[PDB]
């Protein structure tokens, strides 16, 4: 139904010792959802331009390095592409 | 399961149904998922680290959304990119 | 004072 529960195991490893509270985890998960629909929505245009009929994670990488700003378009660019190797890996 | 051969915590399964569901294309890799809900993860990571500093420096033993928004407005990554929701 | 801020908006429970 929603992130909450992936959102507090996230929290257990950053802060293990701080709560959230309801307001606080639905905020959480807006911003998941607003982020989601912006990767999507612009990987869903770069495919199009590319004329092709697939979101590949090529399309998801190139959304994520133009929607980011700076370092948190670095870091989630890391982040992407060392769960694809791990998961071709598996 | 997707999301431990990936090494994520968020559902990778469900980002795939979500992309697939979503007419945001034809098909959709399977690599699409993973790469997304790893950027998510981290986003999420990102926001509640900052938001949990937030707490503890306000002598808190739990994030309330005073500092989420604390967080994103004292951070000028996070206020770009999440201050117009 | 802070079971007061849970009346007002209790925490998550993730069970
Ligand atoms: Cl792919």
């Amino acid at each position: 139904e929603s992130y909450s529960i992936y959102v507090y195991k996230v929290l257990k490893q950053v802060h293990p010792d701080t709560g959230i509270s309801s307001k606080a985890m639905g905020i959480m998960n807006s911003f998941v959802n607003d982020i989601f629909e912006r990767i999507a929505g612009e990987a869903s245009r770069l495919a199009h331009y590319n004329k092709r009929s697939t979101i590949t994670s090529r399309e998801i990488q190139t959304a994520v390095r133009l929607l980011l700003p700076g370092e948190l378009a670095k870091h989630a660019v890391s982040e992407g592409t060392k769960a694809v190797t791990k998961y071709t890996s598996a | 399961t997707r999301s431990s051969r990936a090494g994520l915590q968020f559902p990778v399964g469900r980002v795939h149904r979500l992309l697939r569901k979503g007419n945001y294309s034809e098909r959709v890799g399977a690599g699409a998922p993973v790469y997304l809900a790893a950027v998510l993860e981290y986003l999420t990571a990102e926001i509640l680290e900052l938001a949990g500093n937030a707490a503890r420096d306000n002598k808190k033993t739990r994030i309330i959304p005073r500092h989420l928004q604390l967080a994103i407005r004292n951070d000028e990554e996070l206020n770009k990119l999440l201050g117009r929701v | 004072g802070d079971s007061e801020s849970e009346i007002e908006d209790e925490t998550f429970n993730p069970s």
